């Protein structure tokens, strides 16, 4: 911080980590929408076929 | 070393951004796929009556 101002590692890693929540906020919430635990198959494919 | 690693994360951010048009595309086949398999269904059941 002090030291530089040219980048923000402390904003990129936030950025990271809400990121990767961002991706199981989006699954979780098209999974209760769709009723449905085995959606568009992004998961496991033994379920779905 | 400073040129080496400015090249090396231009080059990561392009291919992220190549990877999530891979999954774009991913997902659109998938889809098509989802209605052909239950049109195939339906005729399946069509026969059995």
């Amino acid at each position: 911080m002090a030291q530089v101002i040219n980048t923000n590692s402390l904003s990129l890693i936030t950025q990271n980590n809400i990121n990767k929540n961002q991706s199981a906020l989006s699954s979780s919430i098209e999974r209760l929408s769709s009723g449905l635990r085995i959606n568009s198959a992004k998961d496991d494919a033994a379920g779905q076929a | 070393i400073a040129n080496r690693f400015t090249s090396n994360i231009k080059g990561l951010t392009q291919a992220a951004r190549n990877a999530n048009d891979g999954i774009s595309v991913a997902q659109t086949t998938e889809g098509a796929l989802s209605e052909i398999n239950n049109n195939l269904q339906r005729i399946r059941e069509l026969t059995v009556q």
